[PDB]
């Protein structure tokens, strides 16, 4: 690159965005997440690293709620993360103010990363540096998730990860049977996985962070009695 | 300097900046054709699925930009979905100040005239996504259009576009060189051969999706698994 | 009413192969007479002028202004403007002020720089354009002068015989209205000279 | 206006597949006043194409 | 004018007056007031015809984008909160009695009123316009629950009758529009058709 | 001001009166009422002339720019929504009442547009101060899918009706015949009111209208 | 790192950018004003004078800005047409103003005005081009200015602005003579300079175009001699000369 | 900065470059003959695969001024774009003079929009206009960054050189008829490696009747008898 990677307006000789190109090695370095689309509902999980003890329980934390049935679990630069689920908070606001009901999962995907997408056109602002799942269940559409990559396009997942280990959780994650295991076993089963990515081999403790969304919970996206999932977190230990 | 890193033109008379451009739309791994017909116009491209966690219901690269005019999509998926979303905000605002439904000329040129201004200035860069878009329309049977990230719309009968798009080309030449109208059969076997002669797979009938509009069918068809593999049962017959 | 407020009569009119274009020459507030020397009738050209009539301050406010877009549009063209043309851009001009109009009825006289066609238009308020061959009037009197005209008017009239009609009428009209008169100037527009007469007329 | 010249080709063509000569030249001798009415390069081409068949049958060596 | 709607198993029943009045005189007899929003969802007009049709195309507009950019038809729901937006927002400017209904796979016949004001709610039948407030009692004994296509069709359609004959705004022709999974089907009833209950008082 | 238009068989047939009236009083006698959109499209005016005219030249020209730009013929249902928003956009501070009419690839199409933006498509239009009469007159004797003569006769009728039982109304009949193939201007294509001759030599020679003083500036 | 204009100074404290235009102002472009007692006059130098143009445009270095007064550009011709524009736009503005034509100087000042903002503030070039004025008021008569890019005009009499100006100034200077210049011995001297500074002598009268400014009665007369006058004022000149260079 | 700019000393270094690219390649000759105008170019499609009647190189701006262009072609629509809108305005504010030629000289002065402002990066296209309402026509040059040339006959194409060539030698001339479009042909011939045939060589005409875009069978009729 060197000289065409300084502004994402500048094209490379070959046709690519180098401002994108690194804004998505910002996520590859971030901790991971995961989310799993169940057989009723998308259970998410996200290792925090708590990078030192003064800090209270878990803050800052990965997953946020932008809206009654959507949750975003997201990983890479955690203050525009936040600001980008803000965006999506407001996106989701507006589109209940106008059509009513609620905001379809697919169209909420689409419409903040068409924002997203409008960051990197652009040479004064700078693509952000975030990836994040959209999950959201409904009667009606049965359950969603959308990935949206610091650049890209929101994509349909089962199941999906994202940040520092993508491809060693993804192997796991095809390896179990989605589509016929039920939301309980699957938030049993996305502990599990983190646990066997890597949390402290050559990092610190880690936090569990685990989201539901599904008939279980008629919809409302919440986060999971952290209380009675430590037991999922136990047989994740196991 | 800066001239082949602002959207300025060159000191030997040439603008760089879109001419990289073009070949963002070669990146990104993917391959696209369109026929026009005596009467439909059919248009295909190959889905390039890794992995089986995606989903496949959503991960098309055509879409419909209004109830006739269906677009396929070749380059960056995020200015391809933001130059999809421009063209079906034209197409409704055209609806709109305009009684009857906008012309597929018409709308090529609104998405021409929209890149051919991000290729003016220098504070925005133009999109990596050419666009090939079809439809039928009347007086003048099916119509197949493309823009580019230059704003130079045009391209008819057999247009290609994607990594591999010159041998697709080269071989839609032979083909509307012998000189036969394809029906709406041969149009589309002619499509899906073309395709699979490019990339020699023997297309499996999962990993092309395939839109087609017919005269006395108008809307743009996403042809079905059962559509396409029927298709694809006849040719290879 | 508000048209009424300063007074005010032009009368234009069409002779054969030559124009004419008349006006009173009072100024005043509603009941009194200020000057008896007040000019309504401009020249836009050689063989083109303009009549306006309505507020004393709209008329001079619509003179100047046209003057400008006129002496502009003659710098960028280059060639002299053509009647039909000026009628139009005195239109628009009006028209600029929808809902804050210039209370003017302005009329055109004139020939064509080159095939010396007669032309007389007349204009509303908002700008609507009445083009005809015969005459048009505006101003308190409009119909007085209409009812004049309607009977003097003969198609065809040499230009001496058009000056006589047209002074008959002016004066006839300022005669019976209350508002406008104290002096008529009227302008013959031939195909090679300018003739500017100022008519006898009933001083009170 | 023009379907004149077009029976001054449709003569010349039936002359031509007869075979005449005489009358040829009559019509090429004839036709010069239509040819100071058109197009310059229409008519220099008419009568490039009248010549042309002309001297294309009949051997008229003394005379061409 | 008199715009109705009813709600049955499956799908919705609409029937309009063709009559809009200027002062006392008839501006247009066969007026076209059931405006197709989108294929399954249709609007009745009442009061100012400017702005009901601006307020209509503008909402077919954004209506038609909406169901392009999901891939899905759109909600009745959907539409009645895009007229209920626009009216709000606008209702010291627009006078407009609206009556909205259709036919979605996620619920299926609904039926709603935005009145001038802005206000939206759902309802078994709606019922707007000059003409309305003169067959209140009628359709609302006359209305039973459960009713299916071919009853709530003739209900409606005297209701509509009704309302003519009785208020001096309205007149015409009917039209009325069967939304349902099928699809839509309009029809005209005119003249002779008219279910007419004559008024034969004696001498 | 009368103006009324009709759907015949192949296209449209428009007319007008030629009174353009200041109060009350008659300012021009032949006021073109009548005004061409493109050449398969004409409009017929009502109410404030100035209104009414830069709307029909702004839509005139902006549907000749959208022509030229698609290639293509355009649509009265265009002209119909461009003059709608054009108006809504207003709330009928624009006083014009159009008549709108046109042929079309979808067929001949005649709309009425109201001041306040409302507009409808219908086989006949009336419009103006004297809009009943004629309006009176396509009832009583409109058949559907009529001629172009016997149209031509109706509307003629209509208009006629207009002038002689509406004071503000007339002196001419401006009429348009619009077809797939043919666009026929026709103006005065009848006039029922002629003035009659001034009775004696009623004009002034020279000699008469003293003069105060007179200046002469010749040209080239 | 984005770009930025140049509108700054110099070490030693220099406006080099303005200086560089208004030398490149004297590349490119001839043109000179002569003043003289009852008419003032400009003469240019056709430049491109390529057979395949039918010159219809009447002008193109002489431009009429306003009843009483005519300029000559000898710039660019991209910023020539604005200036002018905005040249006639703030003669006319003066005349809606105050109903009196503007006088000379009060318009020249303007212009100069706007040239000194142009490089004065903003990222914006200066306007490369250096015109000539000659007018006519009520208070100085026939007046002769010019405008350079820096914006700092000079009331001049007699000078050129185009390639070889400091030739043609020096030719004024030496056979300039006030008071008894009139028209006539002004327009000789302005086609003898002119012939100076074009080198191919016997200059064709299409490649010169010369604009007189006149009093006549209480109304000032811009005409630009055409190809007919000009040429048989050459013819003149040319018995002159040939008549001086016999008598020795 | 944000309009024509980069200047250096005595020179408009980027203009210079533009017109290095309005170098082009599309011939696109203009002559003006007595009767009218003519504005012909080439149509050189890569492939068959392409359409002739699809797009355009001659564009109607208005009643009768037609316009033929240079290089890049997505500059030159919204160049014809803006030159409509333009004319259309002008047309309105003077309303009805019918203004081609009047407004032909007008409309290439109104292309400063054009150039004078070039929107960051200058347009990229030079193009022919031609009109004639006045009795007269008119064949005017605008180019990336100049004004109105108003050419009697010229050429804007890679052998721009040896078209005008051509075109002095084979004497534009004056006494010349409105079918001087044959010397147009012939002036494209020189600039063209082909078998030229009707959808190959658009040609549009502006005589004082109006402007016209030669349909291919006109355009097949003239290249016939060549």
């Amino acid at each position: 690159g060197t000289g065409y990677d300084l502004s994402a307006s500048t094209f490379s000789p070959d046709g690519r965005v180098f401002q994108v190109e690194y804004a998505m090695k910002a996520v590859e370095n971030s901790s991971t997440a995961i989310g799993i689309r169940c057989k009723d509902g998308v259970v998410f999980g996200v290792e925090k690293l708590v990078l030192s003890k003064l800090y209270e329980e878990g803050s800052n934390k990965r997953l946020f709620n932008v809206d009654r049935h959507v949750g975003m679990a997201v990983a890479g630069l955690l203050a525009d993360a936040r600001s980008l689920a803000d965006i999506a908070r407001e996106e989701a606001s507006n589109f209940r103010s106008n059509f009513g009901y609620n905001i379809p999962l697919k169209h909420l995907a689409d419409r903040v990363a068409m924002y997203v997408h409008a960051y990197t056109l652009y040479s004064a602002v700078r693509p952000f540096g975030c990836s994040f799942m959209l999950g959201s269940y409904s009667v009606n559409d049965g359950a969603q998730l959308y990935m949206i990559d610091p650049s890209g396009v929101s994509y349909g997942y089962w199941g999906c990860a994202i940040g520092k280990a993508r491809q060693a959780a993804k192997t796991e994650i095809e390896k179990l049977q989605m589509k016929e295991m039920t939301c309980r076993d699957i938030v049993k089963e996305v502990a599990k996985i983190i646990y066997i990515v890597h949390d402290e081999v050559k990092d610190k403790a880690f936090e569990l962070e685990l989201s539901w969304v599904g008939e279980l919970t008629n919809g409302r996206h919440e986060i999971v009695p952290k209380d009675i999932r430590e037991e999922a977190e136990k047989y994740a230990k196991e | 300097g800066f001239d082949r890193h602002i959207t300025i033109f060159s000191p030997e008379g040439r603008l760089y900046q879109v001419e990289y451009a073009f070949k963002a739309i070669n990146q990104g791994g993917l391959t696209s054709v369109a026929v026009r017909g005596k009467d439909c116009a059919v248009i295909v491209t190959q889905k390039k699925v890794p992995d089986k966690l995606l989903d496949s219901s959503t991960v098309t690269h055509l879409f419909k930009i209004t109830e006739n005019i269906g677009c396929v999509m070749t380059g960056m998926t995020a200015d391809s979905r933001s130059q999809v979303q421009r063209a079906r905000y034209e197409a409704a605002n055209w609806k709109y100040k305009y009684g009857y439904e906008i012309p597929v000329d018409m709308l090529c040129k609104r998405i021409a005239d929209i890149s051919q201004v991000y290729t003016q200035n220098a504070e925005m860069r133009p999109l990596g996504c050419c666009m090939i878009l079809i439809g039928i329309d009347e007086e003048q049977g099916p119509q197949v259009y493309k823009c580019d990230p230059a704003g130079y719309y045009c391209g008819f009968k057999a247009t290609a576009a994607g990594v591999k798009q010159t041998e697709s080309t080269s071989f839609l030449e032979k083909k509307v060189k012998k000189k036969f109208d394809w029906t709406f059969e041969q149009t589309v076997e002619t499509a899906i051969t073309c395709l699979s002669t490019v990339l020699s797979i023997d297309f499996k009938p999962s990993e092309i999706e395939v839109g087609v509009v017919t005269v006395e069918n108008p809307k743009f068809r996403i042809l079905t698994e059962a559509e396409i593999d029927a298709h694809l049962v006849a040719l290879a017959e | 009413s508000i048209m009424s407020y300063n007074g005010g009569a032009v009368m234009a009119m069409k002779g054969k192969n030559c124009v004419a274009i008349a006006a009173d020459r009072r100024f005043g507030i509603q009941a009194q007479m200020v000057t008896t020397d007040f000019q309504k009738i401009f020249p836009m050209g050689d063989r083109l002028y303009i009549g306006l009539a309505g507020l004393a301050t709209d008329v001079q406010t619509v003179a100047q202004r046209l003057k400008f877009r006129l002496n502009l549009y003659e710098l960028k063209e280059g060639r002299q403007i053509k009647p039909y043309t000026l009628m139009s851009m005195v239109a628009n001009l009006l028209y600029e002020k929808r809902f804050g109009p210039y209370y003017t009825e302005p009329v055109i006289a004139g020939l064509d720089p080159k095939t010396f066609k007669p032309f007389i238009c007349s204009l509303d308020l908002i700008g609507c354009p009445m083009v005809t061959d015969d005459f048009v009037v505006s101003g308190t009197c409009a119909e007085q002068m209409y009812g004049m005209c309607e009977s003097l008017w003969e198609p065809n009239m040499d230009p001496d015989h058009l000056f006589e009609t047209i002074s008959q009428a002016m004066l006839n009209a300022v005669d019976r209205d209350a508002v406008s008169g104290m002096g008529v100037i009227v302008h013959i527009i031939e195909k090679d000279k300018i003739t500017t007469r100022t008519l006898k007329a009933r001083m009170d | 206006v023009q379907v004149k010249e077009q029976s001054i080709l449709e003569l010349g063509s039936l002359l031509a597949k007869t075979g005449q000569a005489a009358e040829l030249g009559g019509l090429l001798k004839y036709v010069r006043p239509f040819l100071n009415s058109i197009s310059k390069a229409k008519a220099a081409r008419l009568v490039r194409s009248l010549l042309d068949l002309f001297l294309d049958m009949e051997a008229a060596t003394g005379q061409e | 004018t008199t715009i109705m709607a009813v709600q049955f198993d499956g799908g919705v029943v609409l029937g309009a007056d063709s009559r809009t009045t200027t002062g006392s005189y008839i501006a247009n007899r066969v007026t076209d007031k059931l405006t197709p929003i989108h294929d399954r969802i249709f609007c009745c007009r009442s009061g100012s015809a400017a702005d009901t049709q601006a307020v209509a195309d503008a909402v077919t507009y954004q209506l038609g984008f909406h169901s392009i950019e999901l891939n899905e038809p759109p909600l009745v729901h959907t539409a009645a909160s895009l007229f209920k937006e626009m009216c709000y927002r606008y209702r010291e400017d627009l006078m407009a009695g609206i009556i909205i209904a259709g036919w979605d796979p996620q619920e299926g016949g609904q039926v709603y009123s935005v009145p001038m004001g802005g206000m939206m709610v759902r309802q078994s039948f709606a019922i707007g316009g000059s003409g309305s407030s003169y067959i209140y009692g009628y359709v609302d004994a006359t209305y039973r629950e459960g009713m299916t296509k071919e009853e709530c069709l003739q209900f409606t359609a005297n209701a509509l009758a009704l309302a003519m004959e009785r208020d001096g705004s309205s007149g015409g022709v009917i039209r009325l529009a069967a939304i349902a999974e099928s699809g839509v089907e309009r029809q005209v009833l005119l003249g002779d058709q008219i279910p007419k209950f004559a008024v034969a008082t004696l001498p | 001001t009368t103006i009324a238009g009709v759907v015949y068989k192949d296209g449209i047939v428009l007319g007008a009166d030629t009174r353009a009236t200041e109060g009350m009083v008659v300012a021009d006698k032949n006021c073109s009422k009548i005004h061409f959109i493109s050449p398969n499209i004409y409009c017929c005016g009502a109410g404030t002339a100035a209104d009414t005219d830069m709307t029909t030249q702004l839509i005139s020209s902006n549907l000749e720019l959208h022509s030229l730009s698609t290639g293509r013929l355009p649509r009265v249902v265009t002209a119909n929504r461009m003059l709608k928003q054009m108006l809504f956009r207003y709330q009928g501070y624009i006083g014009a009442a159009l008549v709108l009419g046109g042929v079309d690839v979808t067929g001949p199409h005649l709309y009425s547009i109201y001041p306040h933006g409302s507009t409808d498509k219908l086989p006949y239009v009336t419009m103006g101060s004297g809009s009943l009469a004629a309006m009176a007159v396509f009832e009583d004797k409109f058949r559907p899918d009529m001629e172009e003569e016997e149209a031509k006769n109706l509307v003629s009728e209509a208009i006629a009706a207009g002038i002689f039982n509406d004071l503000g109304s007339g002196s001419n009949i401006d009429l348009c015949v619009i077809s797939k193939n043919k666009l026929d201007f026709l103006r005065p294509y009848t006039v029922p009111n002629k003035k009659g001759t001034r009775l004696g030599r009623y004009r002034c020679e020279k000699g008469t209208t003293a003069v105060l003083t007179e200046k002469i500036t010749p040209l080239e | 790192r984005y770009d930025s204009r140049t509108t700054i100074f110099s070490p030693e404290g220099r406006l080099y950018q303005v200086e560089y235009a208004m030398e490149a102002i004297g590349h490119a472009g001839t043109c000179l004003g002569i003043l003289a007692n009852d008419g003032v006059l400009l003469a240019a130098e056709r430049r491109n004078i390529h057979k395949l143009l039918d010159e219809v445009f009447f002008s193109e270095k002489i431009y009429k800005l306003n009843e009483d007064m005519a300029c000559s550009v000898a710039g660019i011709t991209s910023d020539a047409n604005v200036l002018t524009n905005e040249l006639r736009l703030i003669a006319q503005r003066y005349l809606l103003q105050y109903q009196e034509p503007i006088p000379c100087e009060q318009l020249v000042t303007a212009l100069c005005d706007i040239k000194q903002a142009y490089t004065q503030f903003g990222g914006k070039r200066p306007f490369g081009v250096s015109l000539l004025y000659i007018g006519w008021d009520k208070h100085y008569g026939f007046q002769l200015y010019q405008s350079d890019p820096s914006g700092n005009y000079g009331g001049w009499k007699a000078t050129c602005i185009g390639n070889n100006s400091a030739a043609a100034v020096s030719m004024l200077k030496q056979d300039y003579k006030e008071g008894e210049m009139t028209l006539k011995s002004a327009l000789a001297l302005a086609i003898k300079v002119l012939n100076k500074t074009m080198d191919v002598s016997k200059l064709s009268a299409e490649k010169v175009e010369i604009a007189t400014l006149t009093r006549e009665n209480g109304k000032t007369v811009i005409r630009v001699l055409k190809q007919k006058e000009v040429e048989q004022l050459i013819k003149k000149h040319e018995e002159e000369e040939a008549k001086a260079e016999r008598e020795k | 900065f944000s309009l024509t700019t980069f200047s250096p000393s005595g020179k408009l270094v980027q203009i210079e470059y533009a017109l290095a690219a309005v170098a082009g390649g599309a011939p696109s000759v203009g002559i003006k003959a007595a009767n009218g105008v003519v504005l012909a170019t080439e149509k050189k499609q890569k492939s068959i695969l392409y359409d002739e009647r699809s797009v355009h190189k001659v564009e109607p701006i208005t009643k009768h001024i037609g316009l033929v262009y240079s290089g890049m072609g997505p500059d030159y629509r919204v160049l014809v774009h803006r030159a409509r809108k333009l004319a259309q305005q002008y047309y309105l504010v003077y309303q009805e003079p019918i203004p081609t030629a009047q407004l032909v000289q007008r409309v290439a002065s109104v292309m400063q929009e054009y150039t004078q402002s070039g929107g960051v990066r200058p347009f990229g296209v030079s193009l022919l206009i031609c009109g004639w309402n006045e009795g007269r026509p008119y064949l005017f040059q605008s180019d990336p960054s100049g004004a109105y040339f108003a050419w009697k006959a010229t050429a804007m194409g890679k052998n721009y050189v040896n078209g005008k060539t051509f075109l002095e030698k084979r004497y534009n001339e004056d006494l010349e008829l409105e079918d001087a479009i044959h010397t147009a042909i012939l002036t494209l011939k020189e600039s063209f490696e082909g078998q030229m045939t009707e959808d190959n060589i658009e040609v549009g005409i502006c005589n004082e009747a109006g402007f016209r875009r030669l349909t291919p069978t006109e355009v097949k009729d003239y290249l016939a008898a060549i």
